[PDB]
This record gives structure tokens, C-alpha cells and sequence, in this order.
């Protein structure tokens, strides 16, 4: 497992470090949604952080079962449910709570044990993958995971009132890739004297 | 051990660190029909992993003044995938269900709540406040949907009968000093095989505060109650048209 | 079947796992000799009733205790001991001159929600199985006996009910009838279980018709088909008017009682048949009350 | 014997009088993915008795000078009941075809027709007329949905290919003189395990009139033609929300 | 599983029942010796084609024929006999001056399509399967061999592609390259099934992309991701410019080959690559013609 | 917290079928990964320089 950048929204050199949790807070009770991201390990964005995602840009296929696991670092008196969901290709972007209940999901409650785990199923047509982007090659998604408030975010007198996650990556047992390549990124702006 | 616990059927789970065990509604488990009960020539569908799985309908807020609230099954899951679209293309169903009630809060607040489930939970009216009008309540008032019905009088249940006896039925607790959810299965409750989804209502579900929620100023007042269900061993025959009415 | 899915599935299961078991119980259970007990890790006293069961505390547990047999029956609270009493169930007026049944003839729809006393009995269960036995009971309103002959038929749905005295509908060549006199003690008769469905429900829950309900068709709530069971019909045999007016009651007892799902008894006065209706001004407490909690 | 022929599968039933036999496609009969082909984990639904039953779609008029129609499996019935359903609400999917096609006449009327099934059957585009422009034909024509379309170039089957090697495909014939009906099997033809209901295409059922329809004025003017299908050995996996588009 | 329906049941059931099965054949059938028949009730040359099979009338029911053996072989009509067979499937060209491959350096997708006399053969079936064999031949515009150096690379889908002579990508770390000279016999190589699916298929019947498919997304159509398997890339070997213009011609040669559902041959000339469009005003017949059908 | 990785499983968390996996991993080895030649060095003789 490696830490997952979930939060990959701020690029200051003072900020970078914020990329590495996203927060939760008291809300107004309605389902209200926290985050979103992609499951492609191979793509651009949150998993380009992982080691997993570093070893398989130098392959082009993959086919196996990805594991996610979120780690609560709040205080010892604050409560919550949270639902994460993943929602199989061919669907959009959940407008709501009550259809992203549809995908498989799990209910995570907050105590003594800090972190749950969500398992990403290998759901596709073919036996292997290969790299997804924009265009034709859109046609190897892998789906969306979204992370919604179940309840809410209780806490008592004397508690700070935003708590943070890390969000850990990684494989399944199942997990082969095949068709070695190179990597699409060469880190080597001129001649190294 | 039994503080812990999870809840895996279809492609949902349920994770929860404060329980206190589950109640198997009349000691009986959900099951299938036998042919000896069985009455219908035509063999049923059985979709399995589609329709018997977790999902959840609404959120309602928990405040100091709160009466109580109750739902109708399983007129709640007639517009909510697999299992709608099946219930409103065929005429006869069966199926049990298992229901899950979550509420949290910290250390610092108190209350309590009654979740019961009753069969054949028939709705009475206030009879104009005299006794003299023979009315009848709407159709909002008995079958709400998804979105339930808050209680006007929580003494009589609405219906005439004492909230001090609704212990008889399968019940849990949800004591904000002990735990935050209760877990109910209930099995095929009725005097005929097979029965029409659209047109029965099997039972309710009841959620009333007894005792009234409690905090000090500066704590979250927001506690909100969610509830999720899923049906068990889900039985359909009589194929046609949609109807949704 | 190949895949190895539908071998291990458990689709089709059709029988019931039951956690309890009836044992028998002809007597009040007795009662052990018990002594003191000081020791850490045993608490029977302390509970927790979130769980949603019962205590299960004793009275070894609690107390010092000496050993007594119980020999007390309890034969008394079966379903047919509780059941099997006969009550008044309807009642029939046939009046000279009047406006309700002047004609010399009555129709009664049969039905147990007429009067309170049985229907509250009744009703502390959802669903029930039963045989009848129907005895009718024949006066003047002030009670004196008179020679005159009576005819009861007992019309079952879709039949054609009598609309007047001379109705060609007594023939009754096939509907069971009576002809009894008012100087015989009373008749009575046996009624099996007649209802489509396994038992006979109280509480309905749902409409019998399909299509949208609106509010001028809310009469149809809560009418279950299933108990309706027919119609009972009284006239006195003669083609002039009888010279007597008559009232009829009848008083019906259970035997061979089924009973499931027990639920609360009921709380407020009844207003109407077939309807949990309720006076909203005027809702009592279930008991007494007094001044203060910390005196009597 | 091989004159009459009755089909029951589900609730519906189909009786013949004049046929010619059933062609089973390829020499294979639908069967379910074993466990060595499969390469999804979660488990599929098989709704069975809801979904495999007889469809009937629509009634096309057969003139003097009709050139053809073609329709694309499983398109048709991607919005047609518990089988629309079930499509749209899940990702994956696989089932075979049974195809019914039915057209009478009278002992004086003359013609032919040919009933064929070509796997992955693209459509072409006339190129503007000259080779220069390169078109793609519009969404209506690829996927024409229940109601069919009708071919421009029968010759070349609109694809530029010839229609006299068409009876390499599974097929038969449709002889006024001596049938009325043809039936064909289809098994689940692919290079995957499972697809998309929605994105691909399995197959084309063609009917081109070869030998033009002739009688005499005074008979019946109206020759319809209409078309009969049945899933088989349905399966569906990978549930989210019902998605149309 | 109790309900007999269950255990009935023939759902999971994944063997597939074929109705015919394959036999040795390594020569063509013999004919035997028959005479003259004079019967009824057989009648082997009346046959039904509407029922849409073949024609089972042999030599030996129509005619009297004589007994031959026949051991002539079938071992050329094979797929491997017919497939491995060299045939130009690409060409690249880096001039001196122009305007396609000025800078010294070209990129090429893998594709089959662009050559009608492999096209052709081809796509006679929809599924494919098999190991190639490329060699590349490479001289000047009129054929001189001179003294050069060049690099070929295989770049699989999601590489970087090199954008010019010097780049950085030309280091091949991990990509395989060759690098061979003009005065070298041609070069050439072995390449394995890479497709996602088990076979490659040349016609896909559907969209590529969820969502609506207007008429701005209609060269989407029939286009597969499964059988993209890369670019072929190609420089001279230096930093300076070269001396001479050069040629490249790629000949393929399939290998270990299964073939799956035939369809009808092309009629019609070719117009673009990856697409089944034909020119609508010139639609010309599959063959010739004659002014009569009586005569010759 | 521990700092050991997850070890819950596909059967597990939902239900799953019987599949069969016969997919190698004998291109994630060192040798595979590694017996791929590369540029490592360039030596330039100019004639005047
Ligand atoms: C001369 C014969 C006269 C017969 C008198 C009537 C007998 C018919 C009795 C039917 C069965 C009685 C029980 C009826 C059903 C339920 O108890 C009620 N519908 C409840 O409202
Ligand atoms: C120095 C090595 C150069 C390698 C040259 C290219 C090798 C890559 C060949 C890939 C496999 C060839 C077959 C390709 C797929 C289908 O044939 C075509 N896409 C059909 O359009």
C-alpha cells in the first residue's frame, strides 16, 4: 500500500503537501458528497502517486482485483458514517446519494478500528485492460468511486470540528500485467553533466 | 464479539462497532414456498443478487420536539430498480426482508428510540375530533412511500392501540449510551402464499422517540436517522404489462 | 448443472429454520433451594434491554430461596379455554308498525365488530382459525313468549337475497333454513371455516381494487373480501302480517381456535365497524392517575 | 412430421403447419460461460422464465417492388420488458436467439424471400456518389431499433458485399409455393465472454424478396410479414443505475 | 434445493452439444460402382431447398458410374498453406525535400487494411488468430543500395512517440529497436498475439464510447481499440541530415493461424481504410455479361 | 496503524462466482524486466573540435 492523492487540487510549493488528505466536517444532514476520482491505475491523476501506478506504467495491459483503504484521523470522541460506492463503467457521474446506493458499496462507521477497505472487483468484458484515455481509447474505463455522508459528522464541547483522511492503494492476489513498455514520462530536461 | 458486525448479501456491505446482536422476528428464517403451499401452476423467477441487496431511502433529522415516524413495506422499493421494475411487471410476490437502523451521536448526548415492526398496520382517523364524521385517511397518509409519514398522536399509534404494548412485536432499542444501530429480520408474514405488491401492505416499521434527545449548547445539533433495507428470498410470477398505479 | 454457482447455490429452500421449540408445561415451574454467593464475573441482576429480549434473571439468582413444588394447572389460559363462551354478537329487530324492517322480513350481514366486548377479544390477535356454533335467541321486546313460526336461511355471496315475505327466494331448495317456533328452547347450529384463505384476518392493511385511490373511494380501505361471509335472513311464515312484534338475538362461541402474531389491545372507545377510528378531542390515558409521583 | 412444428418456451407458444424443418446455427446450441472462459468475479443473475419467451415486433407490408429490410440483434429488444430492463440496468450481457418469420398467402399468389443472420454486419455509405467524400452512415441507419430499416442497395447489401454468397450465413428459405414460416437458431457468437448491450451489436437478420411477389387482381392485395424472437440462456452482470443512451 | 423446480433445472449447464464433428480427410472421396434403378419411393434427385441446406444427390444415384480411387491430396486448401505468404502490408518514405517526412524520421500505425490484395483475403472471415513475420526492405527511389545506418522501434499504445530525430525517446530502454544497415540483407522479426480478446477481428458492429452518438462522433463507428496494437517508427541513425532519400517497403507473413465464421468476399473497389464504403454511382456487377441468355 | 497491508479478500466483502485463473506472471520477473539493452554512453572523435 501507498498513499493515494485523492487531493490533488493545490500546485504551490508550500501547498504540496496538502495533497495527501481531504477533510470532513459537520454538514446539514441532506447525503452531501465529499469526493470523487477515477479507478484507473494506468491514467493520469490520483493514482500516478501510488507505487502500483508507477510499476504499471511500464506495462500496457493489467487485469486483476484493486483494493482502497481509508484511514480516519480525527479525535478519539468524533462519530460518523460515511458510503463509498463504485459505480461500473458505462454509468455517470451519480447525481445523488440514492443512485450511487446502486453500485456496490460499503458503510463505514466510525470507533475503535480507524480504517475500512473498499475492493475495486474485476468487472469487464476482456481479460486484460489496456491504458485509458480521452477518445477511442476510452473504451477501457474502469469506473468512478464517490464517497457520500450516510449521517454525519457528530462531535462534542471541546472537539475540533474538521478531522482529515488518508486514503492507502494497492493490488489484489489476481493482479498480473504483461507487454512490457516504457514509461510515458523521461526525467531529463537537457544533458545530465 | 457482539459489539461488531457486518452485513454482506448482494453487492452491499455493512460495517458497525456498536450493536447489540440481532432479532430474528419469530424465531424464524426467510425461505421459499413449498409445493405443498404452493397454489400457482406457473413457475416463479427468482432473480437473486439483483434484488436482494442493501439500500437505503431517506435521512431524517432527530430534534427535542420530535414525535415519530413509520414506513409501509414494501410499498417503499415499488419505484427503486430491479426489485420495482420486477414487483410492477408481475401480480403475485414474497419475500422477507432484513432492516437496518442507524443513528449516532458522541458522549455527551442522551436519548432513546423504539423501532418495532408491526403487521397489518392499519391507519385510523381522528373521526373529525367528535366521533360523529365517519372519514377515512388519504391515500398519502396510508400508503406514504419512501419518503414516510410523521405521527400526529405517538400515544395511540394513530390507530387506537397503546405505544406502551408495542414491545410484543419484534423490537430493538436505540440507546445513544450504548449503541447506534438495531437489526431486525422479519420473514414472509401472511395468511396466503403469494399476495400482489401493489396492493397489500405487508407491515410498518415504527421509529418514536420515548425518551427525548438531549445536548448542551455547542455540541452538534444535527443527529440524523437513516434507514437501510434489503429483501431476502424474493419470489415473483403472474408476468404482463407495467403497471404502476 | 455445470458451474459451480448454482451447485453450492441455496435457491429453493423451502424449509423453515426455527430457533425454539414447544416443550411441554402442564404445571407452574418449582422453585430450588439457593444460598449465598459472593464471587466476580457472575451478574444475573444486571441486563441490558437494548438487545430486545427479556429478562432472563431468577429468582435463585437474586434471593435465598427454599424448595417448593408447584402443582399449579395452567389448563385455563388455552386458546379454547379462553375462547370457547359464547356472546352476543347481533341482534334483529321486527317491529309492527316502524321504519327499519316493518315488512315483516330482516336481512344481517354476518360480522363479530358489532359489539365491544367480543370484538376486543377478538381483536388481540392479527389472524384466526375457527369453528362456530350459532344459537338464536327469540322474544317480545318485553319478553313474553307468544305461538308464532320463524324462518331463518342463511344466504351465501352471490345469492339472490329475499326482498319481500312472499320472495320466491324461500323456497330455499337449496340454502340451509330453519323453521322453528317461538315456544322451542332456542336453535342452534354448527358453522365450519368458510373463508379462501387459511384464516380469517382482522386488520387488512391495503385496498381490494386495482387502479388509482382517490378520496372518494376511501370506503374501499381495509376491506378484506375474505370475511365476508354472507347474509342471514329472518321472516315469519305467513303471507298476512304477524300479530306480535319479534327480536331476535344471537350469541355465537368458538371452538377448535387457531391464533397467530398477537399485537396491543385496544385503548379508546369503538365508533365504527370495520374501523380503528378514534375521537380526536377526547383521547384518555390507559389508566388512573394520580397527584404525585412520590406518594400513592 | 416436419410439416408442423409448435415452439413453447416460457409462457408463449407458437404453432405451425407449414414448415420446413430448424436450422441450428453453426451446429451449436446456446450454453451458459463455464468457469474457464469467465473472467468477471461477481456472480450473474439469470432472471430465466421472465426474459427467454417470444417477442413479436412489428408487421412490414411486402409489395411488387420491395428491396429489403434488416434489423440488429440485440437492439430490438433492448426496450421491451423484463429483457430491456435488465439490459439497461446491468453492464455486461450474453444470451442466444431463436428467430421466427412469418408471412402467409394464398395457393395462387407467387414468390420467395431470404431469411439470413450475419454476424457483425457493418454498413457502408455510398461515399457521396463519387469516392471523394469520406461519410460514415447516421445512428439511425447502424442501430434502427425495433422498427428496422430498409436496404438502398440490396445488390451489395449496402455493405459492398454480393447478396448471392449471402447463403453461407445461417439461413432458409421462405417459398409461398411450398412454406410460411422459417426458424433459426442462434447460439452467443463472440470474441469475448460477456459484452455490451448497448455499444455493440451481435448480429443482422436480413429478408430481400429474391423472386418479386406476383397474382392476380382480385385476390388479397395485403401481404404482411411480421417477425417473432426469444432470448435464450440469458445472462447479466455488473449492476449500477439504469443508464438509456 | 428442495423445490422441484430446482432440481430440474437445466439452468448452468455450460457444455456447449454439437450436432456434427470433424473426421479424418487427407484425400478426396473415391467413387464406387452403381447400376440402373427402376423403383419408387427414392427419389435422390428431388430435393427441398427451402429448408436451407446443401444438395446430398452424389455421382453414383444419377448416373452408372465406375470404380476409381482418388488420392489426390487437400493439404494445399489449409489455412497455414493459404496465409503464409509474404505480401506488402506498408511503405514509408523519407525524402530530402518534401513536405510528409522532411526532418528524417516517420511514424506509421500497424495496419493491414492499406494493400487490397491482402485486404481482400483477409477479410473473408471475422475472427482471427495468428503470429506474424515482418521484414523490412529498404534502398533508394530507384533501388541504389548506399551505406546507411537506421533504426526501426515498435512503440505499443500509450509510449511516447518520438517528434523528432534527437529525441529523447530514441534511447529504447525498454521498447525493443533495430538497428541494421542498407548494405544488410533485409531485416526481420517475429511478433506474437498481443489483442486484449482472443482473436483479432476486422469488422465491429458498434460504438466505442458510452453516451449519445451524434453525427459530430460518426467516425467513432466500427472502429475496435482491441486491434490498435501500436506505431512502427523509423530514423537515420545521426544529427545531421542525410546524404539520400529513402524508401521503406514492410511485407508480413502470418504464421500458426485459426480462422473463424466466413462472410461473402468484396465486390466493390476500396476507398478507405477501416471502412466498408463504395462509391454509389459506379456499382458494377460481381462479373461479366452477354447480350443474350440464349446463346454464348 | 499497524503498518502491515490489508488482508481482506474478494469473497469477503461481496459475493462472488468460481473463475479460474490462468493468467502467468512470468514478465514481472527481474530478467524480464531488466535483458532490455539500452543507451548508457556516446563518445564524440570530431576532426576539428
Ligand atoms: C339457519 C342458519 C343461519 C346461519 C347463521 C350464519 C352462519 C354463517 C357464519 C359464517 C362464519 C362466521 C364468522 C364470520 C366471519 C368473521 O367472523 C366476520 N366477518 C368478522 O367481521
Ligand atoms: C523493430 C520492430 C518493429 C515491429 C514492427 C511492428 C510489429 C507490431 C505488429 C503488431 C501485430 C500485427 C497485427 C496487427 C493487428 C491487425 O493486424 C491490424 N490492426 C488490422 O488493421
Amino acid at each position: 500500500e501507498t498513499i493515494l492523492e485523492v487531493n490533488n487540487v493545490p500546485t504551490n510549493a508550500t501547498s504540496l503537501m496538502e495533497r495527501l488528505r481531504f477533510p470532513v466536517s459537520a454538514q446539514a444532514g441532506k447525503g452531501e458528497l465529499c469526493a470523487v476520482f477515477r479507478a484507473d491505475p494506468g491514467r493520469n491523476g490520483p493514482w500516478q502517486s501510488t507505487l502500483l501506478g508507477q510499476l504499471c506504467g511500464y506495462y500496457t495491459q493489467w487485469s486483476g482485483s484493486l483494493e482502497v483503504t481509508f484511514m480516519f484521523t480525527g479525535s478519539f470522541m468524533a462519530t460518523g458514517k460515511m458510503l463509498i460506492a463504485y459505480t461500473p463503467p458505462g454509468g455517470p457521474l451519480p447525481k445523488d446519494r440514492a443512485t450511487a446506493m446502486l453500485g456496490t458499496h460499503v458503510i463505514w462507521d466510525f470507533g475503535l478500528q480507524s480504517s475500512v477497505t473498499l475492493v475495486i472487483p474485476w468487472i469487464s468484458n476482456t481479460h486484460y485492460r489496456a491504458h485509458a484515455r480521452d477518445g477511442v481509447f476510452d473504451y477501457y474505463t474502469t469506473g468512478l468511486v464517490s464517497i457520500w455522508y450516510q449521517t454525519n459528522y457528530v462531535v462534542p464541547i471541546g472537539a475540533p470540528n474538521t478531522a482529515y483522511i488518508i486514503a492507502l492503494a494497492a493490488a489484489q492476489k489476481n493482479f498480473t500485467m504483461k507487454l512490457c513498455k516504457d514509461a510515458s514520462d523521461i526525467l531529463q530536461t537537457g544533458t545530465i553533466q | 464479539s457482539d459489539r461488531v458486525a457486518q452485513l454482506t448479501i448482494g453487492n452491499s456491505t455493512i460495517t458497525t462497532q456498536e450493536a447489540a446482536n440481532i432479532i430474528v422476528g419469530y424465531g424464524e428464517w426467510p425461505s421459499y414456498c413449498s409445493d405443498s403451499d404452493a397454489t400457482a401452476v406457473d413457475k416463479p423467477t427468482r432473480p437473486d443478487v439483483s434484488v436482494n441487496r442493501f439500500y437505503t431511502l431517506d435521512t431524517k433529522l432527530w430534534e427535542k420536539s420530535s414525535k415519530g415516524w413509520y414506513w409501509k413495506f414494501p410499498d417503499v422499493l415499488t419505484e427503486t430498480g430491479v426489485f420495482g421494475q420486477n414487483a410492477q411487471f408481475h401480480y403475485l410476490y414474497r419475500s422477507g426482508f432484513c432492516i437496518h437502523v442507524q443513528c449516532n451521536a458522541s458522549k455527551f448526548h442522551q436519548g432513546a428510540l423504539l423501532v418495532a415492526v408491526l403487521p397489518e398496520y392499519v391507519i385510523g382517523t381522528v373521526a373529525g375530533g367528535t366521533g360523529t364524521e365517519d372519514s377515512h385517511p388519504p391515500y398519502k397518509q396510508t400508503q406514504p412511500g419512501a419518503d414516510g409519514f410523521e405521527l400526529q398522536h405517538p400515544y395511540v399509534l394513530d390507530a387506537g392501540i397503546p405505544i406502551s404494548q408495542l414491545t410484543v412485536c419484534p423490537h430493538q432499542w436505540i440507546n445513544l449510551r450504548t449503541n447506534n444501530c438495531a437489526t431486525i429480520i422479519v420473514p414472509y408474514i401472511n395468511a396466503l402464499p403469494f399476495d400482489s405488491a401493489l396492493n397489500h401492505c405487508n407491515f410498518g416499521l415504527l421509529v418514536v422517540p420515548i425518551s427525548p434527545l438531549d445536548y448542551d449548547q455547542g455540541a452538534t445539533p444535527v443527529i440524523p436517522i437513516t434507514i437501510t433495507l434489503a429483501p431476502m428470498c424474493s419470489e415473483f410470477a403472474g408476468l404482463r404489462q407495467a403497471v404502476t398505479q | 448443472d455445470r458451474v459451480a454457482d448454482v451447485i453450492e447455490s441455496s435457491i429453493g429452500d423451502s424449509v423453515s429454520r426455527a430457533l425454539t421449540h414447544a416443550l411441554p408445561a402442564p404445571t407452574g415451574q418449582d422453585t430450588q433451594v439457593s444460598s449465598h454467593r459472593l464471587d466476580t464475573g457472575k451478574v444475573p441482576a444486571l441486563q441490558a434491554a437494548e438487545i430486545g429480549a427479556s429478562s432472563n434473571a431468577s429468582d435463585e439468582s437474586m434471593i435465598e430461596t427454599r424448595c417448593v413444588l408447584n402443582s399449579h394447572s395452567t389448563a385455563e389460559t388455552t386458546l379454547d379455554s379462553f375462547f370457547s363462551r359464547a356472546g352476543l354478537v347481533g341482534e334483529i329487530d321486527l317491529p309492527l308498525k316502524g321504519t327499519t324492517n316493518p315488512n315483516g322480513y330482516a336481512n344481517w350481514d354476518i360480522d363479530i365488530t358489532g359489539y365491544a366486548q367480543m370484538r376486543r377479544k377478538v381483536e388481540l390477535f392479527t389472524y384466526m382459525r375457527f369453528d362456530a356454533e350459532f344459537t338464536f335467541v327469540a322474544c317480545t321486546p318485553t319478553g313474553e313468549v307468544v305461538p308464532q313460526l320463524l324462518q331463518y336461511m342463511f344466504v351465501p355471496p352471490g345469492a339472490p337475497k329475499p326482498d319481500s315475505r312472499e320472495s320466491l327466494a324461500w323456497q330455499t331448495a337449496t340454502n340451509p333454513s330453519v323453521f322453528v317456533k317461538l315456544s322451542d328452547p332456542p336453535a342452534q347450529v354448527s358453522v365450519p371455516f368458510m373463508s379462501p384463505a387459511s384464516a380469517y384476518q382482522w386488520f387488512y392493511d391495503g385496498y381490494p381494487t386495482f387502479g388509482e385511490h382517490k378520496q372518494e373511494k376511501d370506503l374501499e380501505y381495509g376491506a378484506c373480501p375474505n370475511n365476508m361471509m354472507g347474509t342471514f335472513s329472518v321472516r315469519t311464515v305467513g303471507t298476512s302480517k304477524s300479530k306480535y312484534p319479534l327480536v331476535v338475538r344471537i350469541y355465537m362461541r368458538m371452538k377448535h381456535v387457531r391464533a397467530w402474531i398477537p399485537r396491543p389491545m385496544r385503548n379508546q372507545n369503538y365508533l365504527f365497524k370495520a374501523n380503528p377510528n378514534y375521537a380526536g378531542n377526547s383521547i384518555k390515558p390507559t389508566g388512573t392517575s394520580r397527584t404525585a409521583i412520590t406518594t400513592l
